[PDB]
């Protein structure tokens, strides 16, 4: 649901 | 355009009119003796209709054009998926996935299971859990809003209208424990000077 | 227990949001580009609303028995009248008065030629005429409130509740000149602090 | 409306 670079 | 209502109306009412001391870490507070699921509930509500109106002033600049993802700054993304519907979370739209969101929330809100209109009726065990879900997931609506949007934000002059219902938000998520410092880590530059 | 909207709606929500500043002379004033009648149009709505829960919650305390009249103070007593029904002021007690004053306003809150709901059609030319002799009548339930039941408000705590209310509704009609100052002599003191 | 002592 939250994704990160 | 609305007018009279109780019991857990005066309460909105009464935390509407306390945050008019500037002081928003004490107004954030729960009443002496008031029911604190029924306090987040009151405010929750209010938090969810704001954030719907402050959406809606810059709905026109956010698009399946200029979005094609829900991103908080360029380091943050979000795929929505709630329970059952949608499972595994889907890449989708900036517009559609807070369409998801906003009518999730209202779905939550119109269940009398967890929202019981009725004054004399517990708020279930797992209340705590299904705000913080819906507070965690509203807080993505101004952290989209923040990183993309704020020029539009003060085209129109809704700023002032959007950083004091912001700052109402995060003193209140923090007051109760409502959202971990992982899901604030986009605005937490902003949050900091708060 | 309320939720989605427009476009009044998010000016009540705009000026509810925009007090979380502290500085109330700045939250009262007119949007830039707003319409004056609907700016007035929509806090009168809700201080409306914000008195009517104020005085629900002493209402327990305000009585024919305690309060034969409408007072504010020993020097202040009001008599009702207002078109039509009542023409010449009567004499009677401060919760028949407040339900004969509540009653009314609410009168011409659900007159559309008055506060219309559709959003393109202008309020009257008399409209701020309307606006003054409303907001000057519901002050009046304020100073009943401070002088007889303030007790009463600190028993409950409510008092922060109306001094924030009551700090917004004398900044807001002192900006937009909606009530003369003969009229706010009961709380001319009080007022002076604030 | 308004009676002043
Ligand atoms: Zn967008
Ligand atoms: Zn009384």
């Amino acid at each position: 649901t939250m994704v990160i670079n | 355009p609305k007018k009279n209502g109780s019991h857990q109306y005066e309460l909105l009412k009464h935390a509407e009119a306390t945050l008019g001391s500037g002081n928003l870490r004490q107004a954030v507070m729960l009443p002496e003796g008031e029911d604190l699921n029924e306090w987040i509930a009151v405010n929750t509500v209010d938090f969810f209709n704001q954030i719907n109106m402050l959406y809606g002033t810059i709905t026109e600049f956010c698009t399946e054009a200029s979005c094609p993802v829900m991103s908080a700054g360029p380091r943050y993304e979000y795929h929505w998926a709630d329970g059952t519907n949608i499972k595994k979370p889907i890449k989708c739209s900036a517009p559609k996935y807070i369409d998801y969101l906003m009518t999730w929330v209202q779905d939550q809100l119109d269940d009398e299971t967890l929202f019981p209109s009725k004054i004399g009726v517990p708020f279930p065990k797992n209340f705590m859990s299904v705000a913080k879900t819906i507070l965690k997931r509203l807080f993505r609506v101004y952290a989209h809003i923040y990183h993309q949007h704020f020029d539009s934000v003060m085209q129109l002059q809704e700023e002032a209208h959007l950083n004091t219902s912001f700052k109402h938000f995060i003193f209140f998520v923090q007051e109760f424990n409502l959202i971990d410092r992982r899901e604030l880590a986009p605005l937490q530059e902003l949050i900091e000077k708060l």
